[PDB]
């Protein structure tokens, strides 16, 4: 979830 | 006099550094975009965009903007110095110092949860009974690249003489290298290799090009690396899509600090490490490589660069 | 083709932008000195001192270099791109990040006692057996004013057309507004106000000048009051000092955030609440009035400014 | 201390 993925 | 009215007005004209301990003889140059009223080369679309709102008349005093955001606090500067409000939405994820940042330059703040990220940040949309609010979209707003194209890509073209013959930048919205792109390539005639870079975790232009399976991931390069395919990426001037990984970017900006002295951030070494893969390759040796440097990395003093 | 040989070269050429909330319709404007290689005026002098020394051969490779001090964060990126090893000293007292941002240049760290103050870091000239280290002494080495003598202050005359009436600069080492006032002054013969700033808590500069005891203190504006006159300081080119005190010069660094959008340190908050206050007497009234802003609020994110 | 006075 680090970027996120969005 | 070259006095500005306000801060939005001193945008740009960031200086090229020549790298010595990357490429090969000089061959790889930076564009350190940290140098900018609020240190980031978002500044110039903050301005633009608030800029052209005004100039058709939607943005007037009493409406208030938002956005979904480098970008926020770009907005936030140019909004306390042109007197607007403005509400922001954000990853929970991105890094300390920009929300503490935001605060004090008079935001409303929306944090957003961060295993949606950019795409939960645009819980934004749903802010905007209209009327009141304006959002400025700058994932698809054409005021964003055409910022780079008018200034930006002008600058690398004048500081080379029209030698620039790569450009490499990272793409979160893709306005950076659009507007350059577009301005060297059909302001100025000159058919350069434009790079775009977004990590290999979430690679999804490269997946796209290649007609895959778009498959995004989580990574660690903040500002670039959406997850999708953003309107203002121009797909049609991208010659080249490298991809770069989190460790390596990290520890390349590290590199820029350290061996070069340049306070860069993160997306960065992400840029430079792509740049220093092509510069290595004996078909780029007498090319001259421009590398834009997004940001300045006391912004990022609490992330993983530090 | 303008690109700099490493990052030092690109020193200066900060925007003049004028002030919308402070002094008598538009007479005070601000330089941007945050907009710097290492983001803060002392760029200027870590990079001209460094010069200096390779240019009378004190300074050569594998010789390390040693001072106390945005100093030490200038003589650090210049250290790295130029490729020299460094000591320095700082104050305990100073803010967080540029305790981090020196170890991520490279720099061997050495904190001082807080209640000593630079004094105590000048615990310094302690750590230069010779012929291995060598003190650049920024409150002493020439090298320091007339770097703004070269750059600061014409940068400030172009930009204003001549026409600046008023220069207002917080006093560190004094380099800035010794270099800037015989720049203006001497080199281009206008007879401007060259205004001191100092904390009302240490006024030693005011003290010395009306032959009263010197009686420095403690005070939170970083950057300037050192409890003492510097050699730097050019007594004489000195027409004015103001003092200020620390609530109000953070209070000001803050409206210039919020009403400017401007990023600014603390020391910046004092030099523009003096020059408020000169702006708003009608002696003054059709003057213009250029303030040194020497850095950027991001570096001061650990402070009472936040 | 805060400054310091030195
Ligand atoms: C999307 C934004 N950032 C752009 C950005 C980029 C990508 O630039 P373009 O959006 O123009 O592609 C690269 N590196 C950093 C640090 C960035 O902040 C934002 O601040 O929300
Ligand atoms: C003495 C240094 N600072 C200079 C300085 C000054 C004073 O500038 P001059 O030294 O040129 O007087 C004002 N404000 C800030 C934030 C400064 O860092 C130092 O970094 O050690
Ligand atoms: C700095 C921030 O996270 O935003 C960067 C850009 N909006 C993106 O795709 O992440
Ligand atoms: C930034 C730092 O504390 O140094 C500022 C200057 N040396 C002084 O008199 O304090």
């Amino acid at each position: 979830f680090e970027y996120g993925d969005g | 006099m070259a006095i500005y009215a306000d801060n939005s007005y001193s945008i740009g004209n960031t200086p090229l550094v020549r790298l010595k301990h990357f490429g090969h003889n000089g061959n790889v140059v930076v564009k350190i975009e940290g140098r900018n009223p609020s240190y980031s080369v978002k500044c110039r679309i903050g301005a633009n965009m608030v800029w052209q709102a005004e100039k058709d008349g939607t943005l007037t005093k009493g409406k208030e903007i938002v956005d979904a955001t480098n970008t926020g606090i770009a907005l936030a500067y140019v909004a306390a110095a042109r007197g607007y409000k403005i509400t922001l939405t954000m990853p929970e994820t991105m890094s300390l110092e920009r929300k503490r940042l935001l605060c004090g330059l008079g935001v409303n703040l929306v944090l957003t949860e961060g295993a949606k990220g950019m795409k939960g940040a645009i819980k934004a949309e749903e802010i905007v009974d209209p009327s009141r609010y304006v959002m400025l979209k700058q994932f698809e707003n054409p005021a964003n690249p055409q910022i780079h194209r008018e200034t930006t890509g002008p600058e690398i073209w004048k500081d080379t003489d029209g030698k620039v013959d790569v450009v490499v930048a990272g793409v979160g919205t893709g306005g950076s290298i659009t507007g350059i792109s577009r301005a060297i390539k059909l302001d100025f005639g000159k058919q350069i290799t434009s790079v775009a870079v977004e990590p290999v975790e979430s690679p999804v232009i490269s997946q796209t090009l290649a007609g895959e399976e778009v498959k995004p991931g989580p990574h660690k390069i903040q500002g670039i690396g959406a997850g999708f395919i953003p309107k203002n990426l121009d797909l049609s001037i991208i010659d080249r899509v490298e991809t770069v990984d989190s460790d390596t970017a990290l520890a390349t900006a590290r590199r820029l600090m350290a061996e070069e002295g340049i306070l860069a951030g993160i997306s960065s070494g992400a840029a430079v490490a792509a740049a220093d893969r092509l510069a290595k390759l004996p078909e780029f040796a007498d090319k001259l490589i421009v590398v834009i440097l997004p940001s300045a990395s006391e912004r990022y003093l609490s992330t993983a660069l530090f």
